[PDB]
């Protein structure tokens, strides 16, 4: 069976567009944003997310990962795509050759 | 960048004096819905969505008290 | 009792039976070591 | 208060180390297709490359362990690279798991060299080109050497993750301590932390590959 | 007490022993630089022997380090 | 399914077997897989989202060690 | 980006619960502040 | 060191035994690299005729 | 007491002596890299001499280590 041509329309690599479209009718476009900022401020205000060393090691690893993606991402993307295209073309030039074989026989 | 303030000034304003009549009338509406028992006739979707908007405005209360204390994490004292 | 032997044991038979014999001897040694360690506490 | 990140985890009174240890495989999906998604494309390329690297140097009796060695390197590398996420319990930092990954494989390959290979195996206990006058305790060295092979293996990992992790942790502390004193000093400590994190990625991958390669060498010497 | 004091001293002394692994790794990768600039077509075998030597160097270094942590936090 | 039922009757109709819970988990796995990963020309998110939920789980069981460090007292 | 603006339920609940929030927030602030300050004095 | 609380060792060992000797190896055994298609256009030995 | 204290100190000091084996192994395998990049057809004899040198280096290192464990846990 074939495979769909795309994934799931995620935003900021963390949130799928389904959530934005799901909150838009009853909060508008800034609704998800205001909900997120309010939840953030309540989380780090009532000390349910303790700011500690882990906060800064997390900021480090997240900066590293976002830069790693935004730099070496398209390269890996088109590399996987080229792997696929090479395999496909090799198989097709492997079909043609056997057709030619049988016709020559 | 600039559409941030566009959205702020276009949706999230304090109610204009001409609106809190509409606000009081719609609060009359919803607590009338409470007095009748119409809330029980509400299904999953807008129930959880009203819960979400309540969470949002409660976050707004917490933001209000943090701007009260002029500090964010706990009390500066 | 089914599928546990159809997707879990028939592909691993050539390894669990013939290739990983001394691996199991080593696992016995390791178990004895761990028993003696946790015992001496 | 400091080794907390290595304390055996639990949630709601349940031993959540189980869900942690069994998760890395869930990151390697498989398929019967021929032209599949980008993820499995790249993962199969990487496994193909790793197999070519590890197993080329073996005869067939060694190459029988191809599945074992490639699964070993894949498991260890995914575990280590999952360790770098914040507030995450890295199960390789435990001495238990590493001893259990080390003693079985090494003991297995030594006994495999002992079942077959028996004259060969008892002879490699001695470098033959050695002159006579102290051939004897020379093999004492070797024998002792041999029995230190497994422990070393386990140890060789348990630290270079554990230490590494602690290491980053402390600079976190440090920058947090300087978060309220001198902003540029905070910035440069943060930069040290960034370079450190990069080094930690690299050393996770290297330690996985190294554990694998050393088990591989013991194999090749005992087949 | 005297025991915690001597444990601190012994941990410092034990950790001194990483210096050898630091220098050994330095030598391994310096040699690797040289051997690469000498025949830049055995890169994979050179790098394999590199990882192997580094692994043994780190084996000794971590022996020292765990001894520090054994006498310090365990004994 | 849920999101169309609004009665407790449903929870009394759904199985609670060992086989049942395993089947539910497996169906969930395959749904997520076929939705976000198993599509050609896919994107990275299908991985980072699992990573983020992993971080959340490992945080919440690493919390009892963090409440002993709260910055304030109230 | 085109304006896809708020609903009426938004205007009502959002606005009046908003000022409820910020007002009762100032109240909560300087209810929790005076005991906090006598305790900061009682730090000794 | 918490690594030495030798009452929590089994719960660290056994799920590793599973995920390393069973689950990862099954995840690999389903990864197979088919040999490349070698369509030899030259496979024809019929014969001459009896003459 | 004073005796356990000095045993800890002496164990740390004794374990310092692994640094030499760490550096010696580093040198052995760095040389091996070089000698391989120099004549990559004696691989088996090079590697045999490699193991031999590593074995003697580890002989000294383990001498030091056992002395640590002898004065610490036995004497």
């Amino acid at each position: 069976p074939p495979l769909p041509e795309y994934g799931g329309k995620v935003r900021y690599g963390l949130i799928p567009e389904e959530f934005f479209q799901f909150l838009y009718p009853k909060t508008g476009v800034t609704g998800p944003y205001v909900l997120g900022t309010g939840l953030i401020l309540y989380a780090l205000s009532k000390e349910i997310y303790v700011i500690s060393a882990e906060t800064f090691t997390a900021l480090s690893v997240l900066g590293v990962m976002v830069y790693g993606i935004k730099k070496y991402g398209p390269f890996v993307a088109d590399f996987a795509d080229k792997l696929n295209e090479q395999k496909l073309a090799q198989l097709e030039e492997a079909k043609q050759a056997s057709i030619q074989h049988i016709q020559n026989a | 960048l600039a559409t941030f303030w566009y959205y702020a000034k276009v949706e999230l304003v304090p109610p204009t004096p001409a609106e809190i009549p509409r606000a009081i009338q719609s609060l009359k509406k919803i607590v009338n819905s409470a007095q009748t028992g119409s809330f029980k006739q509400l299904t999953v979707k807008e129930a959880v969505l009203n819960g979400l908007v309540a969470t949002e405005v409660l976050m707004w209360f917490y933001v209000g008290e943090i701007i009260g204390k002029r500090g964010i994490i706990g009390y500066d004292v | 009792l089914q599928s546990i032997i159809k997707n879990i044991w028939i592909p691993m038979k050539p390894y669990y039976t013939k290739v990983y014999q001394e691996i199991w001897i080593g696992m016995g040694l390791m178990g004895f070591i761990v028993y003696k360690i946790r015992a001496a506490d | 208060n400091l080794f907390a990140s290595f304390i055996a985890p639990t949630i709601l009174g349940l031993p959540a180390a189980v869900l942690i240890i069994l998760f890395p495989p869930l990151l390697i999906p498989t398929s019967k297709y021929l032209i599949n998604n980008r993820l499995i494309t790249t993962q199969q390329w990487l496994i193909k490359l790793t197999s070519k690297q590890m197993m080329t140097m073996h005869n067939t009796k060694g190459r029988t362990w191809s599945l074992m060695l490639v699964s070993l390197i894949i498991f260890i590398a995914t575990t280590n690279l999952l360790g770098l996420l914040p507030h995450s319990f890295t199960p390789t930092t435990q001495l238990s798991m590493n001893l259990a990954m080390a003693i079985p494989l090494w003991a297995g390959t030594v006994i495999m060299g002992f079942r077959s290979k028996i004259k060969n195996a008892l002879a490699h206990f001695l470098p033959q080109g050695t002159p006579t006058p102290l051939i004897p305790m020379l093999v004492i060295i070797e024998t002792i050497s041999l029995l230190i092979q497994p422990m070393a293996l386990a140890v060789r990992l348990t630290a270079n993750i554990t230490a590494g992790h602690l290491l980053m942790h402390l600079i976190g502390s440090a920058t947090l301590a300087m978060s309220t004193i001198n902003l540029p000093s905070t910035l440069i400590i943060f930069t040290i932390l960034i370079l450190l994190t990069i080094l930690e990625i690299a050393v996770a991958l290297i330690q996985a590959y190294v554990f694998t390669l050393l088990v591989s060498l013991y194999l090749h010497d005992n087949t | 007490d005297i025991d915690t004091a001597a444990k601190f001293i012994g941990a410092g002394a034990a950790t001194v022993g990483v210096a050898g692994s630091g220098a050994g790794i330095g030598t391994v990768f310096g040699s690797l630089i040289i051997g690469y600039a000498r025949n830049p077509s055995l890169k994979q075998q050179l790098f394999s022997y590199a990882i192997l030597g580094f692994a043994l160097s780190e084996a000794m270094g971590l022996f020292c380090l765990m001894v520090a942590f054994l006498i310090l936090f365990a004994m | 399914e849920v999101k169309l039922g609004e009665l407790p009757s449903w929870i009394l109709m759904r199985d609670f077997s060992p086989s049942g819970i395993f089947g539910a988990f497996q169906r969930g796995y395959y749904r997520y897989y076929n939705k976000y990963i198993n599509v050609k020309k896919g994107s990275i998110s299908g991985i980072t989202m699992v990573l983020a939920c992993y971080v959340l789980f490992s945080y919440s069981f690493s919390y009892k060690h963090l409440k002993h460090e709260r910055l304030r007292k109230y | 980006v085109p304006p896809v603006q708020v609903s009426p339920l938004i205007k009502l609940g959002r606005y009046s619960a908003l000022f409820l929030g910020v007002a009762y927030g100032a109240t909560r602030y300087n209810y929790l502040k005076p005991r906090a300050e006598e305790e900061r004095r009682i730090a000794a | 060191m918490p690594q030495l609380n030798t009452t929590v060792w089994p719960t660290m060992i056994t799920p590793m035994l599973l995920t390393l000797f069973l689950i990862t190896q099954l995840k690999m055994l389903n990864t197979n690299y088919h040999l490349p298609p070698s369509p030899k256009p030259m496979k024809m030995k019929n014969y001459n005729k009896p003459w």
